DNA sequence: TTAAGCAATTCGTAATCATGGTCATAG
DNA sequence: CTATGACCATGATTACGAATTGC
């Protein structure tokens, strides 16, 4: 924790998995991982050591009225 | 990064130089030549380099008559004034003015005010050596000691103290932003060992330099050169930025020559490494201080004359010159010219009763100019929010996600480039489009003062400048007069209206610049006014004098020329220039901004009037004003009597014409006639024939003929407009009423001028019921949008809104959990909305943000709006059509349509729903009732319309975000509180949600896992 | 050290007065 | 258990202070 947060944090905004702030996170990790375009195994192995939490299972924006 | 073009080959001796003046300055100096007051000014030639010019010589004096003693007429006692008393009581005398060569000299001149003769009288002028020595001197002539060998017993009065450049530029005839010329062998390049950092400096004697008027060639503008910048700071949630604890990390300039349709120079700076953008330069430290210094090189390289922005003066100096003073950067506040003078801040007030009172903050600048865009916008346009964005959409057509825009990676930081390059860019656009600068120098071509007092001073300046330089002609003095205070005087009349409707023409019937004609041809100015007694003993009253309805005696033009018609005159003919230019335009918008280059020069002429009758001020002579406003009052009633007494029925016309309005300057006289043609006649023969009845300027002319017309009280009317007759109609008129001010709601405001629209235009009063019952159908049905719900007001000096408690006042004062750092302060608009509650005795208990109804969803107070909003305007308007019947008849219109609502224990509610056909509560899921079971496909059938018109809503809404963003493959982020789009994008989503709902109710229409 | 001026219509907000309605007492 | 009196509040109307526009 708190490195497992700039992870998540920069998975968020890489551009070539797609143009993510309307669904979840692992929704979108699966999305990639169809397509094949390279997803990372590790920003799949804490997605898993968690419960559903709010600040991992969720996009960065998940406030914020857009 | 470019640099200004190198100046070749000029020789002192043979070659002159010509340059054209922006700042001029004040300096006390050494390295005299064997003053102490030496003259800075700032220039560009006419290709491009910059020229400082070093002026010596000149030195402050005032005037005060020479007592009648024998002193002031005997040198001794002249050279006694000069020379100090050396007694020892004499200490609190000849101390703080000291051994200064103020002199002796005499000269026959005489004081303005009043009219004695045409004989002059002596005065003494005395010198100082510096400017910063009137003020000890007239603390130490006045009620000091002047009892120095009975030479000048006290008190004789200063006259003519005026300001230092102000008297340096009445003296050689020279205005702001003017053609300057040193002849040749008169100046010295390098006599001055160079302390600013300009191409040419000169070093002249203020006796050489010659002043061109511009007019003829003379009329052009240098290629000055234009920065604009922007600024960005990563900050915290909810904390807005504060210049101790937040980085700047990027800067972004936009630079151009003056004259040439697109920018040259287009540079952006920024705290990370970056990506590269297509027609601009990307430069990246890993540092601050690196990205201060080097935008502060780039400042000095460039060298540029103007810097303008948004919001700089308030917001982005003083971050930057305190973020450099936190970090320990020496080299960063010397952003001027001179080399070796740093920057301060420093506070300042402006109030007057024409634009309120504003606070600024000041960055010294020597050399250079600013323009704040944001304080050009509030000094002269009168709107209803000022962010960038609404002056953008009103003119054009248009901080925690920065934070993680930084922290991320380099193509976020391209984004963020290019959106604050963007920002950068705009009040270029806006400065050149509305014609700011070109309006700003032939201000101060006509005025005289310099530059920069248009943008910190108001309208005395100017006319103690104009009245200075027609003084110098015929040899007058300015006195001092003083008091606190005067009393009122009587103002204008208005004529008791015939209220009502109207459905024959009305024509209008004006006079065009009537106190300025006024104060022209009757001949009454300062240096003229007779007083009581000096008529007597002489008796001749006939065309030496004349007699006003206030009561004083003014000479005729045969015996004086006053002051005050010739500065009218020349303000008149340069107004009637700038309309015979108007008079050629297309273009819409240019022709509005040309309408307001004429506006302005009107608001001059008529502040001249206005200085002299301001008690406090700098010279009233109420007077004046009380023979104006008597002249006024004597002739539109004289216009009245004459129009109403000719055009009658014995004298051959048609119908006796009856006057129905009249307000201090204009006659609406109503003829009889339906036809719009013969109206126009007989009111162009009724214009021309009145005004050969006065002398001149004094002309009434035509204006209109409005068909039909609605009157309903003093300074409220509305009527629809007629230019000629095949040139069918032009647009209404609402003079006054509920569409034109700022103080409603958005919704009240349209429902007015659509009832206008409906009742005007198409004469159908069945559509306007309908549209006022849509109206407040929807409005008690819960669907208008809160966009049309916000009210906005002004937060202005704070002990009278301390005096009595408002609604704005609270919530401004109320501040924020999450920002104690961001509130409206004095000066600016607060807008609010009004929530429902249960404190009736106080509206100000129930007002709320708009963004924090957004974000936490409070109920709208209905009724509120319903009955004192809406209400009593449309009670105004809908009334005098029809009687009292028709009250009761929009408030049937309600009754028939008010039975139409919509909306701890309230969150223990569902797990069943009502029947959708009678709305009867009932255990199980299913949708439809068992008496109204039967009837189901008609109730599928309605309600699917209502989804279908919902799904239709979504789509055309949520992909204009992706056309006003520019991309469509990346997210939308435009929060944008003055963008309609915004939160009514936000409800359609509720709306089809709750819609979608409701339908699977009934089950679903086929299988899906097959 | 610097400031353009005043007349207001008009509506809102606050305070005061009036009028009734409800509750408690006393017969 | 009713009837009368007192209190209390609530609502409406009138008078004063304040943003904007007409001059
Ligand atoms: C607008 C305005 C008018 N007035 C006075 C002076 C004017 O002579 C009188 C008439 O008002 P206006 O009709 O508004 O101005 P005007 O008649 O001088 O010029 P034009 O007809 O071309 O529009 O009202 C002022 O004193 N100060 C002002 O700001
Ligand atoms: S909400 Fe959409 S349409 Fe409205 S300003 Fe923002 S981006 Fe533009
Ligand atoms: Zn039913």
């Amino acid at each position: 924790e708190e490195a497992e947060l700039e992870l998540l944090r920069q998975f968020d905004l890489a551009w070539q998995y797609g143009p993510c702030t309307g669904i979840t996170r692992l929704q979108r990790w699966c999305r990639a991982k169809q397509m094949g375009l390279e997803p990372p195994p590790e920003v799949w192995q804490v997605l898993k050591t968690h419960p559903g939490d709010p600040r991992f299972q969720c996009s960065l924006w998940h406030l914020y009225p857009l | 990064r470019w640099l200004r073009p190198t100046p070749p080959a000029l020789d002192p001796q043979t070659e002159p130089l010509i340059f054209q003046q922006l700042e001029i300055d004040h300096y006390v100096g050494p390295a005299q030549p064997v003053s102490v007051p030496v003259l800075r000014a700032f220039g560009v030639t006419d290709e491009g380099f910059s020229v400082c010019c070093h002026i010596h010589g000149f030195a402050p004096y005032f005037y005060t008559p020479a007592p009648p003693g024998f002193g002031p007429e005997h040198m001794g006692d002249l050279q006694r004034e000069l020379n100090l008393a050396i007694s020892r009581d004499s200490r609190g005398g000849r101390e703080l003015t000291g051994p200064a060569v103020l002199a002796v000299e005499l000269c026959s001149r005489e004081s303005m005010f009043g009219y004695h003769g045409h004989g002059p009288s002596p005065f003494l002028r005395i010198t100082v050596a510096l400017p910063r020595l009137v003020a000890p001197a007239r603390r130490l002539l006045e009620q000091g000691i002047r009892v120095a060998g009975l030479g000048t017993p006290s008190f004789a009065p200063y006259e003519a103290n005026v300001d230092f450049e102000i008297r340096f530029m009445v003296d050689t005839d020279i205005v702001g932003c003017n053609w300057l010329e040193l002849p040749a062998g008169k100046y010295a390049l390098r006599l001055k060992e160079k302390a600013t950092q300009c191409q040419l400096e000169a070093d002249v004697l203020w006796s050489d330099v010659v002043s061109h008027p511009p007019e003829g060639p003379w009329q052009r503008i240098a290629p000055l050169r234009v920065l604009s910048f922007d600024i960005e700071c990563a900050g915290r949630k909810g904390i807005f930025p504060e210049p101790e604890r937040d980085p700047v990390i990027q800067i972004c300039s936009l630079g151009l020559r003056w004259g040439e349709p697109e920018p040259f120079l287009r540079l952006a700076l920024t705290l990370r490494p970056c990506a590269p953008i297509l027609g601009a330069k990307v430069q990246s430290y890993e540092k601050e201080e690196d990205l201060l210094q080097a935008w502060s090189t780039f400042i000095r390289i460039m060298d540029p004359d103007v810097i303008t922005g948004y919001n700089i003066q308030n917001f982005d100096l003083p971050y930057l010159i305190s973020r450099a003073q936190t970090l320990k950067v020496q080299t960063f506040p010397f952003l001027g010219r001179v080399a070796g003078l740093c920057s301060n801040i420093r506070d300042s007030s402006f109030q007057s009763k024409q634009t309120g009172r504003r606070d600024t903050k000041v960055v010294s600048m020597v050399g250079r100019v600013q323009m704040d865009m944001l304080q050009v916008l509030l000094r002269e346009y009168k709107l209803r929010s000022y962010t960038l964005n609404a002056v953008s959409f009103h003119f054009l057509g248009e901080h925690s996600i920065i934070t993680d825009l930084q922290n991320g990676n380099d193509q976020t930081r391209r984004r963020l480039a290019v959106y604050c390059l963007k920002d950068a860019y705009l009040p270029l656009r806006l400065l050149e489009r509305l014609m700011v600068l070109v309006n700003a120098v032939e201000m101060a071509r006509v005025t005289g003062v310099p530059l920069s007092y248009l943008l910190s001073r108001g309208q005395q300046v100017k006319v103690v400048s104009q009245l200075l330089r027609q003084a110098m002609h015929e040899g007058l003095l300015m006195p001092v007069v003083k008091s606190e205070g005067g009393e009122d005087y009587t103002g204008a009349t208005v004529i008791e209206p015939l209220k009502g409707y109207y459905d024959v023409p009305i024509a209008t019937l004006d006079f065009s610049s009537l106190y300025p004609s006024i104060m022209m041809a009757h001949n009454l100015c300062y240096t003229t006014l007779l007083r009581p007694g000096t008529a007597q003993k002489l008796g001749l009253t006939e065309d030496q004098f004349i007699r006003t309805p206030t009561g004083d005696e003014f000479v005729k033009t045969s015996v004086r020329k006053g002051l005050l018609p010739q500065i009218l005159e020349n303000l008149l003919s340069a107004r009637k220039r700038a309309k015979a230019e108007l008079a050629k335009e297309t273009d819409p918008l240019r022709r509005q901004v040309l309408d307001g280059r004429q506006l302005a020069l009107k608001v001059s002429a008529n502040s001249v009037y206005g200085f002299t009758g301001a008690q406090v001020g700098k010279l009233p002579c109420l007077e004046i004003s009380q023979s104006v406003t008597g002249f006024g009052r004597q002739m539109i009633e004289k216009t009245k009597q004459l129009v109403e007494s000719k055009y009658t029925v014995e004298n051959g016309y048609s119908t006796s014409a009856k006057v129905v309005y009249g307000d201090t300057d204009s006659v609406m006289c109503r003829f009889g006639v339906s036809s719009v043609a013969e109206a126009m006649a007989l009111g162009r023969e009724a214009a021309d024939w009145v005004s050969g009845h006065f002398p001149s300027p004094i002309r009434l002319e035509f204006e209109k003929v409005y068909f039909p017309y609605l009157l309903i009280s003093k300074k409220r009317y509305a009527g629809l407009l007629f230019s000629s007759r095949p040139d069918a109609h032009d647009r209404m008129d609402c003079k006054g009423l509920e569409a034109v001010r700022r103080d409603n709601c958005p919704l009240v405001a349209n429902l007015v001028t659509a009832s206008l629209r409906r009742l005007l235009i198409d004469r159908d009063p069945e559509g306007a019921v309908a549209h006022a019952q849509d109206v407040i159908s929807d409005l008690l049905c819960n669907r208008i949008d809160i966009s049309q719900l916000v009210i906005t007001k002004e937060l202005t000096r704070a002990a009278s809104d301390y005096a009595g408690k408002q609604a704005h006042v609270e919530l401004a004062e109320r501040m924020r959990k999450r920002d104690p750092g961001s509130a409206p302060s004095l000066g600016d608009r607060v807008p609010y909305v009004i929530i429902s509650a249960a404190k009736g005795v106080a509206a100000y208990m129930k007002s709320e943000d708009p963004l924090f109804v957004l974000e936490h969803s409070l109920p709208i107070d209905t009724q509120y709006y319903l009955e004192q909003q809406l209400a009593k305007p449309l009670l105004r308007i809908f009334e005098p059509i029809l009687g009292e019947g028709r009250a009761e008849a929009v408030l049937l219109r309600g009754d028939h349509t008010r039975c139409k609502t919509v909306l701890g224990l309230l969150a223990f509610a569902k797990r069943r729903n009502c029947c959708i056909g009678c709305r009867t509560v009932l255990s199980h899921q299913g949708a439809v009732c068992e008496f109204c079971q039967p009837r189901e496909s008609e109730l599928y059938q309605k309600e699917v319309s209502h989804l279908n018109a919902l799904e239709e809503r979504f789509s055309r809404l949520w992909t204009q975000c992706q056309r006003c963003q520019g991309s469509l493959h990346e997210d939308v982020i435009c929060t944008s509180r003055d963008c309609p789009i915004f939160y009514m994008r936000k409800k359609v989503r509720k709306d089809l949600e709750d819609q979608e709902q409701l339908l699977r109710r009934f089950g679903p229409p086929g299988p899906e896992a097959w």
